[PDB]
């Protein structure tokens, strides 16, 4: 809803899209690019399968 | 750019309060999958607070 | 442009009668919705009488 008013007459369910029934949005910042504040070491995304 | 007109807490107190103190930040959302054939949300609209 | 060939109620009476008296008017149909993710008809074909 475009404004933060919630009084049982507002509809928050997307009427014509059922994707949110099973999939949540990911609004997180990505992984941190460094797991050490002082020293830089390369790490990788690897294929697990 | 932050502008809530001063001559608005004159005719409607609550609306001016809501606009001033609870801003909205509209954005559009979508998902992509490579070999899906399922519809999935493409250009949803939401308001982040 | 209204043309049913005169040398057609010679070899096929019923087809000529149908073409002459019950014309067709083809057209294409579709629907649009903003936040659907449902397929919905896009370019159907129909014949209006």
């Amino acid at each position: 809803v475009s404004e933060p008013i919630f009084n049982k007459t507002i509809n928050l369910t997307p009427p014509y899209d059922d994707t949110s029934q099973t999939v949540i949005q990911n609004l997180s910042m990505p992984q941190m690019l460094s797991f050490d504040p002082y020293y830089e070491s390369t790490f990788y995304v690897v294929s697990a399968d | 750019l932050a502008k809530v007109d001063a001559t608005l807490s004159k005719v409607d107190m609550n609306a001016a309060y809501i606009f001033a103190l609870r801003p909205t930040f509209p954005y559009s959302y979508g998902y992509k999958q490579r070999f899906s054939n399922r519809r999935l949300t493409t250009s949803a609209l939401c308001y982040a607070r």
